[PDB]
């Protein structure tokens, strides 16, 4: 049944995986409005598609910067994976294309902003609020992992809240399809599993560890391992010690001890019963997984929405022109994009 | 309090990914 669903899902995913959509729009088809976020090798902007008037979020990557940061293959992974997946809590890729200078991915615009912004402002979420979001991640990971995908960058900065108050997972820049083990040091310091820090060779269990960090941060207001410098964060992560706020329920602590488990033969998500050890944990006893998947559960809050194109749920960023060189850069490197 | 220690730390803004 779940197995039945995942089978058809894999069948759909593979058709697209083997025959990726490519070159499905052009820069001039979009009016650029405002930067929604920005950092290494690119930015994401709110745009309007001229022929339809729809708004989208367009990620713009500078090919030369991608090459210097050694992110060529990770970028190809991101686009090939995003064009192939389909799940209610995964942001959709509607168009992609490239020009002499940049790569572009045009995604649904999610006007409610990042969970990060809301969580930092409110301080922490109640357990029922955190459980509502955590449930959607659990199902999204059940989906991605069944397609042999590892996501590798779970954090509130990468989770958007939509107009119904549900989560859309974005930022697939480190996602990878791999059977068996992989070794790349990537992720965000507060969310790395011990085996990534220790250069061990790792698999989807790192996403389940990251879910434990995320649930902790949502419910506490701060992550379980924090310091002023990454090295001190890593020393805390590998120590085997974790402390919980005194307001955490006993069921919540027990789930987190099993997720934030350094020993892989004991980490929930990674045992004989797979994701079911998580879905059937007492902390989730009230969660109706089907109702969540169907978006039938009432959300903890609906973001304020002041009209189409409104960005007030996003921070302001310095704006920079989109320059397109008269010469093609890095054509060979990104030919399959 | 742990919360006060977090709020006074330099890592309450958006966190960058790492890579080699
Ligand atoms: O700005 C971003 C980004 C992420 C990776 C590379 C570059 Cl260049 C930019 C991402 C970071 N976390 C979320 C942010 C973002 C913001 C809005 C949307 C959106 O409205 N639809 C889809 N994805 C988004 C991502």
């Amino acid at each position: 049944s779940v197995k039945e669903f995942l089978a058809k899902a894999k069948e759909d995913f593979l058709k697209k995986w083997e025959s990726p959509a490519q070159n499905t729009a052009h820069l001039d088809q979009f009016e650029r409005i405002k930067t929604l976020g920005t950092g290494s090798f690119g930015r994401v902007m709110l745009v309007k598609h001229k022929e339809t008037g729809n708004h989208y979020a367009m990620k713009i990557l500078d090919k030369q910067k991608v090459v210097k940061l050694k992110q060529i293959e990770h970028t190809l992974n991101e686009k090939r994976i995003l064009q192939a997946v389909n799940f209610p809590f995964l942001v959709k890729l509607e168009f992609s294309f490239k020009d002499n200078s940049n790569l572009y991915m045009v995604m649904e615009y999610v006007p409610g902003g990042e969970m990060f912004s809301h969580l930092r402002r409110i301080g922490r979420f109640s357990e029922p609020h955190a459980r509502f979001y955590a449930a959607q991640i659990v199902l999204t990971f059940e989906y991605l992992h069944s397609l042999d995908l590892i996501y590798r960058d779970l954090k509130p900065e990468n989770l958007l809240i939509d107009q119904q108050g549900y989560i859309q997972v974005t930022d697939f820049g480190f996602a990878k399809r791999v059977k068996g083990r992989t070794w790349t040091l990537c992720g965000t310091p507060e969310y790395l599993a011990p085996e990534i820090i220790l250069s061990k060779g790792y698999n989807k269990a790192v996403d389940w560890w990251a879910l434990g960090v995320l649930i902790y941060e949502m419910a506490a207001g701060y992550p379980p391992f924090f310091a002023d410098q990454p090295i001190q964060i890593y020393e805390k992560i590998v120590s085997g010690k974790v402390r919980f706020p005194s307001h955490f329920s006993s069921d919540l602590k027990d789930l987190l001890r099993n997720l934030l488990q350094v020993d892989l033969t004991k980490r929930f998500g990674n045992l004989k019963n797979g994701v079911n050890d998580i879905k059937n944990h007492k902390w989730f006893a009230t969660t109706d997984w089907i109702a969540i998947y169907q978006r039938k559960v009432e959300a903890p809050f609906i973001p304020k929405f002041k009209g189409p194109g409104d960005t007030s749920n996003f921070d302001d960023y310095e704006e920079e022109e989109i320059r397109v060189s008269i010469n093609e850069k890095c054509g060979k490197e990104f030919s399959e994009f | 309090t742990t919360y006060a220690d977090f709020i006074a730390s330099g890592r309450t803004g958006r966190r960058n990914a790492i890579h080699d």
